[PDB]
């Protein structure tokens, strides 16, 4: 009436919960790159010679 | 005399200072695929990675 060893298991199942990968879009930056410093339009000379 | 010994952090770098629960993490790692240190790795202990979480070895995510 006691507990005895039974037949060895024939296989093992290991369960884990996993989600999946999306598409590669690689959206690097809101406003991207190093935007260049640049000329103010027209500007004009702010200096003249004497005479 | 202090060269290379006294450094300074970059502008974006930062030190972590918050403390969190980190108690539901060992139970999530097992849902993800880790097998607890107790047993049944499902491979050979050589084709398995030893998982650690803050000094405490959760144990042996498959390779």
């Amino acid at each position: 009436g006691g507990l005895t060893c039974a037949s060895a298991p024939q296989g093992t199942l290991r369960i884990l919960e996993g989600p999946q990968q999306s598409l590669s879009g690689s959206p690097l930056q809101p406003i991207p790159a190093s935007p260049p410093p640049q000329i103010p339009p027209g500007l004009r000379p702010r200096f003249c010679a004497f005479g | 005399e202090p060269c290379g010994l006294m450094n300074h952090l970059t502008a974006v770098c930062e030190v972590v200072t918050q403390f969190v629960y980190t108690a539901s993490i060992p139970a999530l790692l097992c849902n993800l695929g880790v097998t607890p240190i107790d047993g049944a790795p499902h491979r050979s202990y050589s084709e398995c990675y030893p998982v650690l979480l803050d000094g405490v070895m959760v144990g042996w995510v498959d390779k």
